[PDB]
């Protein structure tokens, strides 16, 4: 019972929800996205700097 | 200073290469409403 | 616009603040009229005056010439950024290339970024191509006709010798800021200036900052506008830097009121709008970039998007 | 500045001349205590009419002080002294006059110029807004907004 | 077309005048013209309509 | 108006979270912290301890900011005889695909971390327990060290 | 700051100068309990007209006093004082001045117009309700209810 | 047609009166024609319009 | 020559003789503090109604003397004079005179006639501008701008 929408951005799927809850006359709008991760193996990855 | 022009300025943009470069593949609709909120794969 | 998130492990946000939509903008005002007027008499024009077209010929050239010369004024005073020091001139190619890569790492996306040179700095550059290893084409043509390639180092480069000419002014002590000034977005977000008073300088010297100088702080560095975060140049950040819009004067005790173009919008009711690392404090300290009374050709260095040109079209007269 | 309440009340006074500086004769305090009285039961009664204007009450039921500053700006006192001495002129055995009338008429009237409401009523709501309006579908807009009551799932009747 | 009236006339019953093509009043009030003294001159009808 | 600057804000936030998670997740490291990336061997030792160590199935990559790029296309603008390298360094300032074995990529929207007041010389006062059945889910340990300062808060920070 | 009758009723007999400070006259006990007593009652009868507007009673075979509360509200005095001052002043014989009946029907005008109540006549019962709205076929809602 | 209006009748009101034909007022306000001794001789209406 | 106030009530004072050069009649401080206040007051109120006239308002928590100038442009002081007078007249018990009345609607009328303004009924902003302009030639001025 809420207006929605979908976007895409660079293959993100971002839902936005419109409403206008209480009385004030000031409408709102609400992107969301959720994210999972994963480490498959620690020793396959990390930092490197330079050296003198 | 009264009237304003349709087009808006442009702005500062970063770059995307590390979503690019990570695996995005393994992963990839596991995470279901029948799984639960993780999922595991097998170690050689 | 711009915005922030909010991060909550199931998305409720009830208790949290919104963003609101705080707009600035950006104003554009028109010139002077640029006309150039002769009159003659009639009997010189009967008994005289021959080949009038070939003689009035150049006066579209001069109003052009005045045109350019005022828009190279008005950029190189309301230019911001800055890199190098004037007591060196041009010589190598990472002096051209460094301008590309600080406009990459500003966060500059959109249309194509340009750099203006004199043609003494184009020769040098030349003359430090002739000295490649393996391109025969472009040494060939460096060695016999001193040009050098459309792209540069990354960047568009050109060469002119239309640049206008500035100077210094004289200028000394250990200057710094007296008193906070104000850097929120919604103060500063009409015209991107700030005015600010320093401490420390000559007694008494008129003139002492002249338009188009460069001013850097420096205990506050840069921002990546996009991502918030720090800019380094190997291990050294990079300084905060600001031009002079118009001449001051300073008076006994050294006190200087100075307005300054581009700002370090630091405010912390709306984080968002952020350009800068942290705030200017009073007992910052401040530096003149230059020489005390040094006289120079600026090289320019800009984005598509940084300043514009029009010419209004005028209606006949009755 | 200030504009006291006793300030007003020597002002409805003097204007009628009951009671002035150069005067042998004076009113005693409780004169003085009823006037002010009055003068916030007007004020009170004022919230209906005309409308708050700023008024400042006594909060935390003290009895009203001469001395306490109303609150109203300067630009206000001649319609209220006036006001004030219309409904305390009996209490004298006194009774208007029409240049009195005029000036107190005159003066309500500059004062209700200052608080104009003009409600600029609005559109219906079943009004359509026209096709040139470029309305879209995320915002409806397709109908211009009324009263727009704010329905919950819970309460459905109400 | 747009009704005249005074000030005093319609002051403090503005809200059931805004909302009278909406609602579906009953009726609609109006004060009369009391002069300086307080005497009635004139009706609680409006003065006028602009042409 | 809204709907541009908001799935920029969104991506953004979500490479920079990713990039955290990275750097708190890695376990190798290569040089000195201090010392920035100047030369050949700096990129070229990665792709080296990559293969050291012993990994084939997948594929290497490595991420260098702006200002290490052009020290790198100035140094390779300094070669001796490929006449298509030092072209396009001279010109364009990029440089190849294939970088020393490995593909270097630049980026400007890149983390940054604070290393963390520490001082006194370290060392552990109990044997931890690293045994495969212990640490067969999850390759992390605990572990308790000495000779720290008295007592500051954060003396080590994430990454 | 609540309002009492004796206070009410001793703001009518100084409005005209019956018993007031200005004049040296005293109250008598005599006109007092008159006042509260006319005040009860006019304010029984102003339960129909006016409408009811805050007055608390007395209980049954309690006689009213003037140190009882009234609970009306403040702004409501002058109306109420000024109305007692008109069914009062026939007492005494006196006669009421111009000045003292326009500030009486401001008051009561004052106090009327925040007691307006613009009924918003409501529909039929019988009117076609149109296809517009979608009503539900098997429901009684293809008219209007127009009742209580 | 342009409307007739008095200096003493429409004095700090001019700004409801220039856009009546943008807003959408309820009410257009107006005063009263006093003599010199107040007392009301005239309606609050505009005296007439012009030809 | 500038113009004080003080001299704004002294003209008040003379023009009905209340206190006059020739009438064998003497001024008092009680009637100058008087009548300096109800000018200030009534400048007070006058900046909304009529137009500003640039008078000069004393300074916070200062009384006003005398000798501080108005301010107010020599054209106005009869319309000033004789609006003060009417409206404290009434201070002594008297009643001014059809002449009076007359000469203060007169100088009232001079007065409003130049600080009257007449605005111009702005075109409503949607209102279509025609082929004859060439707008064409220009971006966004195919319709009128309206109104800030």
């Amino acid at each position: 019972s809420i207006d929605s929408a979908v976007a895409t951005y660079e293959g993100f799927s971002i839902r936005v929800h419109k409403y206008a809850d209480g009385d004030a006359n000031v409408q709102k709008m609400r992107f969301d996205l959720l994210p999972a991760y994963v480490c498959f193996n620690p020793h396959m990855g990390g930092q490197f700097f330079g050296n003198p | 200073s009264q009237i304003v022009l349709k087009k808006f300025l442009p702005g500062f943009m970063s770059d995307l290469v590390l979503a690019k470069t990570v695996d995005r593949q393994l992963l990839a609709g596991e995470i279901n409403s029948s799984t639960g909120d993780s999922v595991s794969f097998k170690r050689p | 616009h711009q915005f922030s998130s909010l991060r909550t492990p199931t998305g409720d946000i009830s208790g949290q603040n919104k963003n609101n939509l705080i707009s600035g903008k950006a104003t554009g005002r028109v010139g002077n009229y640029i006309t150039v007027a002769v009159e003659y008499q009639q009997l010189e024009e009967a008994i005289k005056l021959n080949q009038l077209e070939e003689i009035l010929a150049p006066v579209r050239q001069r109003i052009v010439t005045d045109l350019e010369t005022e828009l190279a004024h008005f950029m190189m005073n309301n230019g911001a950024l800055s890199l190098g020091s004037p007591n060196t001139p041009i010589t190598k190619w990472s002096d051209v290339a460094q301008t590309a890569s600080f406009l990459k790492d500003l966060g500059v996306n959109e249309g194509e970024n340009y750099a203006v040179m004199d043609p003494w700095s184009a020769q040098r550059l030349a003359d430090a191509q002739t000295g490649l290893h393996a391109s025969d084409q472009l040494v060939r043509t460096a060695w016999e006709n001193a040009q050098i390639p459309t792209n540069f180092g990354g960047i568009r480069a050109l060469m002119s010798n239309g640049l206008a000419s500035r100077t210094q002014g004289a200028f000394g002590g250990t200057l710094t800021v007296k008193t906070q000034p104000t850097v929120t977005y919604n103060a500063v977000k009409d015209s991107y200036q700030f005015t600010v008073t320093l401490t420390g300088a000559t007694a008494s010297v008129t003139g002492f900052l002249k338009a188009g100088d460069q001013v850097k702080f420096t205990n506050t560095y840069w921002l990546q506008q996009q991502t918030k975060q720090a800019l380094y140049n190997g291990a050294t950040p990079i300084s905060f830097t600001a031009t002079v819009t118009a001449d001051a004067n300073s008076d006994s005790g050294g006190d200087v009121t100075v307005t300054l173009s581009g700002v370090p919008i630091y405010d912390t009711t709306n984080p968002q709008y952020n350009s800068v690392s942290r705030q200017v404090e009073a007992g910052d300290a401040v530096s003149v970039v230059g020489t005390a009374s040094q006289t120079m050709k600026p090289n320019l260095f800009y984005n598509k998007f940084f300043c514009g040109l029009g010419s209004i079209p005028l209606p006949k007269l009755h | 500045t200030v504009l006291t309440k006793g300030e007003i009340v020597l002002f409805a006074l003097r204007k009628f001349a009951i009671a002035s500086n150069a005067s042998l004769t004076d009113v005693e305090p409780q004169s003085i205590e009823d006037g002010v009285n009055d003068l916030e039961d007007m004020m009170s009664e004022w919230m209906i009419n005309p409308g708050d204007i700023g008024y400042a009450f006594a909060t935390g039921d003290e009895q009203p002080l001469p001395d306490d500053e109303s609150g109203l700006p300067r630009k206000y006192k001649h319609a209220v002294g006036y006001q004030l001495l219309l409904r305390m002129l009996s209490d004298y055995s006194l009774e208007p006059t029409p240049q009195v009338l005029s000036n107190a008429q005159r003066s309500y009237d500059a004062l209700m110029t200052d608080t104009l409401v003009v409600p600029s009523m609005r559109r219906r709501g079943d009004f359509p807004v026209g096709q040139g309006n470029k309305y879209d579908v995320f915002t409806s807009d397709r109908y211009y907004p009324g009263d727009l009551p704010l329905i919950d799932g819970d309460i459905p009747n109400a | 077309q747009i009704p005249i009236v005074g000030m005093e006339q319609i002051r403090g019953l503005e809200k059931h005048w805004e909302a009278r093509n909406k609602k579906r009043p009953a009726f609609l009030p109006l004060r009369e013209v009391r002069d300086k003294s307080g005497n009635i001159i004139a009706g609680a009808t409006p003065a006028g309509y602009t042409q």
